[PDB]
Parts: C-alpha cells; structure tokens; sequence
C-alpha cells in the first residue's frame, strides 16, 4: 500500500469498464438481453418496441 | 385502394399484421399513415 495511489487509478479505470462492460447483460425490461433473439423471435412491429 | 375481402381476415389489412392476404395479397407498411374503411357488398356480389 505504499503506491496505492498509483495503483487506486488503476483499479478504478479497470473497474468502471468492467462494470461498463457486465451491464450488456441486463434485460432492461426486454424479453432477452441479446439482441438477435429478440430480433429473430419476434415480428419487427413488437421487435422495434 | 379498393378491393373486396372475406368478413373475417379484414383485421389483418394493418401495419406488421400477418395473415395469408397480409403475405401474399396486399401487405401495408409498417409506417403507414391513412385510414381503411370496410363496408358489406354482399348483395352487391352474391
């Protein structure tokens, strides 16, 4: 823990995109967090929605 | 446009609606901006 003020920004930059990153998989309120599913299962008018 | 249909199937004249005449026949766009107007010609016809 003496660098640990270089190695904070590190961490923080590494983390933040991490997080950045993980939140691809999250539904949102969809039926399915990836796209060509809900693309490929549903007609275009309720697939737009 | 005009034309003549069955009394039932005259639900799938709309935007994205599917149906044998919606994917063959006359299919209307997605944005499609009008009105549609459904009127009895029976005896007009038959």
């Amino acid at each position: 823990s003496a660098l640990g003020k270089l190695q904070d920004v590190v961490n923080q930059n590494a983390q933040a995109l991490n997080t950045l990153v993980k939140q691809l998989s999250s539904n949102f309120g969809a039926i399915s967090s990836v796209l060509n599913d809900i693309l490929s299962r549903l007609d275009p008018p309720e697939a737009e929605v | 446009d005009s034309f003549v249909i069955r009394g039932d199937e005259v639900r799938q004249i709309a935007p994205g609606q599917t149906g044998k005449i919606a994917d063959y026949n006359y299919k209307l766009p997605d944005d499609f901006t009008g009105c549609v107007i459904a009127w009895n010609s029976n005896n007009l016809d038959s």
